[PDB]
């Protein structure tokens, strides 16, 4: 019984864990695009 | 920039799921 | 005993609304480099 | 680009609540 | 391995509290271009 | 923009971090 929600809190949380990783890495991605722009701006 | 938007829509693509896969997953909790 | 499960479970789905919420504002910032990267 | 910028403050606003709520249900776990 | 479940909570937490920190830069260089583009 | 160069790459790594001490936990869990 507790056995299974506290299964699924740990599935959860590494969910959690790659969606913060693939967000970070999608920021990444705008980071280059703004110093891109700057660049050409400058 | 061609190779720039394809990471972005690759890893949009790649959170979406994830997104997914973690509301399934909390309403089982 | 499920007093502390039940609030971990409540965190859980704050913190998935957080990555939800910040989706959505990472999504609007590649719109708004797309609009500026094109107009230059 | 004004649709953007509401947008932009929806979220910000939005996210800056869940991190407020978040961080009390922490500070109780 | 409750006590470390609740600290994953944190670590993620705090992660996403980063991760807004870097939100409000780009959304602030977004806003520098577009006013001078 | 040197600010803005300096708080970039200091909340990136602060967040590269944080993903590592996760990814710690998460496996320790």
């Amino acid at each position: 019984q507790a056995r299974q929600l506290l299964s699924g809190i740990v599935q959860q949380q590494n969910n959690l864990l790659r969606a913060i990783e693939a967000q970070q890495h999608l920021l990444q991605l705008t980071v280059w695009g703004i110093k891109q722009l700057q660049a050409r701006i400058l | 920039w061609e190779e720039w938007d394809k990471k972005i829509e690759e890893y949009t693509k790649k959170i979406e799921e994830l997104i997914k896969k973690s509301e399934e997953q909390q309403k089982k909790n």
